[PDB]
């Protein structure tokens, strides 16, 4: 069982650097190629450089060069990847994935025989600062639900009558707009013979800001 | 980069085809052309490598080949599994990797999505700004299309939207936000969610009434 585990997840503000690490176990770590690759959030993938975890010998895209740097530590048999001056648009899923063997008969690195991948590594670079979000009602078998607008960082938590239903209750994965805020909505589904009779509230939660708001939903 | 088609749809049954397209500095140069497939949120896959050949687990039905500058994948024996995005890749020289623009794959036929749109609050319009929630939920497999009207044109202007999320019961669900002023609400007649899942479209559309 060869595989590839990587570091959890970092939030950087634009103009530092992150390294990410890529576990790799199953095989002879100093025998195959590691590259890099990354894919933005809707976009696709992008390679960045190999690696050769014996000489630690790194080429990478010329438009990387300068930003990153490829390591190495085979005692552990990890491979790291540092980018540096991280720009809005270096938002993506940092990948890990091995390559062709290293071997006398053939080949530099060229080989895109990425076999075995890793679980990937979301780095977030934004105007990073912490803010409350701005929760807007979402009015209308009817649906009704909550806007939590503009915040930072994630995540949210969404309840409906302080938990005393969870029927029809469908929080949805935030979105990361272009200002670095993030955004969700959480909807829920209710008999159209409710409305004007009962009353629907959204409670949502944002720790980092520590901002609990209670909100009515009505026609 | 290379370039490939931003869209596939086949039936369940059989036959299908993928183009990768690149210049003499590869393909019609190397035989080092990968194909690969991936899942929403999941790491892409090896489907191909070295143009014609298949690793261990790939199903036979997976294929490859190439004429000059121009790469095929093609998936023969078609199945609703197979719907995912599929990346063509491959070395062009200098030691450098190039990959694919994206194709995305759609299998028409059988998981309808739940489409719910929402228009700007009462409340936001006073805040000086205005939302538009398209709210997708249901729909497997994972792969849909969302695209905007405002009236009768495709907006595109800051549109906001969430790759697919597994559910509890393993469907999934998608979210779109078009971002605009109140000033272009009140103007339009209306704003329209389109959902496209697997040829079948689903329909929303809001006004300021």
């Amino acid at each position: 069982q060869v595989q590839l585990v990587q570091s959890g997840a970092e939030v950087k503000k634009p103009g530092a650097s992150v390294k990410v690490s890529c576990k790799a176990s199953g095989y002879t770590f100093t025998g195959y190629y590691m590259h890099w690759v990354r894919q933005a959030p809707g976009q696709g993938l992008e390679w960045m450089g190999w690696i050769n975890p014996n000489s630690g010998g790194t080429n990478y895209a010329q438009k990387f060069q300068g930003r990153v740097t490829m390591t190495r530590d085979t005692s552990i048999s990890t491979a790291y990847m540092e980018l540096s001056r991280l720009r809005s648009d270096d938002t993506a899923v940092y990948y890990c994935a091995t390559g062709g063997w290293i071997g006398l008969y053939y080949d530099s690195s060229g080989y895109p025989n990425f076999d075995y991948w890793g679980q990937g590594t979301l780095v977030t670079v934004s105007g990073a600062s912490t803010k409350g979000p701005s929760v807007f009602p979402l009015a209308p078998t009817a649906a009704l639900g909550c806007l939590v607008k503009d915040y930072f960082p994630e995540p949210v938590t969404v309840s409906w009558n302080s938990g005393a239903l969870t029927s029809g209750v469908h929080t949805f994965p935030a979105v990361l707009q272009s200002s670095g805020l993030y955004s969700l909505s959480s909807v829920v589904t209710v008999p159209s013979s409710s409305l004007g009779t009962q009353t629907y509230i959204c409670n949502v939660n944002h720790k980092p800001s520590n901002t609990k708001v209670d909100k009515r939903v009505e026609p | 980069a290379l370039t490939q088609p931003a869209s596939v749809s086949g039936s369940p049954g059989q036959s299908i085809t993928i183009s990768c397209t690149g210049t003499s500095s590869d393909v019609g140069s190397y035989n080092l052309v990968s194909w690969y497939q991936q899942h929403p949120g999941k790491a892409p896959k090896l489907m191909i490598y070295e143009v014609s050949k298949r690793p261990s687990g790939v199903s036979n039905r997976f294929s490859g080949s190439k004429s000059g500058n121009t790469a095929s994948l093609t998936i023969s024996g078609l199945q609703a599994e197979d719907e995912a995005d599929y990346y063509c890749c491959s070395y062009a020289g200098s030691s450098i990797i190039l990959f694919g623009g994206g194709t995305k794959l759609t299998v028409l036929g059988q998981g309808a999505p739940s489409v719910t749109l929402f228009p700007p609050s009462s409340e936001e319009l006073q805040a000086n700004k205005a939302t538009l929630v398209c709210l997708i939920s249901d729909f497997y497999p994972g792969a849909v299309t969302v695209a905007w009207k405002a009236d009768s044109s495709p907006v595109k202007a800051g549109v906001e939207t969430t790759t697919p999320s597994k559910q509890s019961n393993n469907k999934y669900a998608a979210s779109s936000y078009l971002s605009l002023t109140p000033e272009q609400w009140k103007s339009h007649r209306s704003y329209s969610c389109q959902v496209t899942h697997e040829g079948s479209t689903v329909e929303k559309t809001v006004a300021p009434t």
